[PDB]
């Protein structure tokens, strides 16, 4: 509290909505365990069969 | 007026230099209002004065 100015959050992280503590930037890719990824791999496996 | 007895320009006697148009004044803890910083405006915000 009573902070004169907002300090820069580290590069890999990003501030939340309340700008209290900054968390890491959400990684993002087509995960194997993701429902879309699992559906696509199931379709590919069924087609190979 | 000869300012220091020889010069002809009004001396600068402000605590901090005037902030530019793109910047805004930021406080310094323990210092009076005449002393401030020049924090840049965030994205999406502007300052003309
Ligand atoms: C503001 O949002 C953040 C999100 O991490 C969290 O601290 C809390 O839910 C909210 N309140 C405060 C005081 O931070
Ligand atoms: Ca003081």
């Amino acid at each position: 509290t009573d902070a004169s100015a907002c300090n820069k959050c580290p590069d890999d992280f990003w501030s939340n909505e309340n700008h209290t503590s900054c968390i890491a930037k959400e990684i993002e890719f087509l995960s194997w365990t993701e429902p879309f990824g699992i559906a696509l791999t199931l379709f590919a496996v069924l087609g190979i069969f | 007026i000869l300012w220091s007895g020889f010069s002809r320009e009004v001396p600068f006697s402000n605590c901090s230099r005037d902030c530019l148009a793109g910047t805004r004044k930021g406080i310094i803890e323990g210092e009076p209002t005449c002393c401030f910083e020049c924090v840049e405006c965030p994205d999406g915000e502007y300052s003309d004065e």
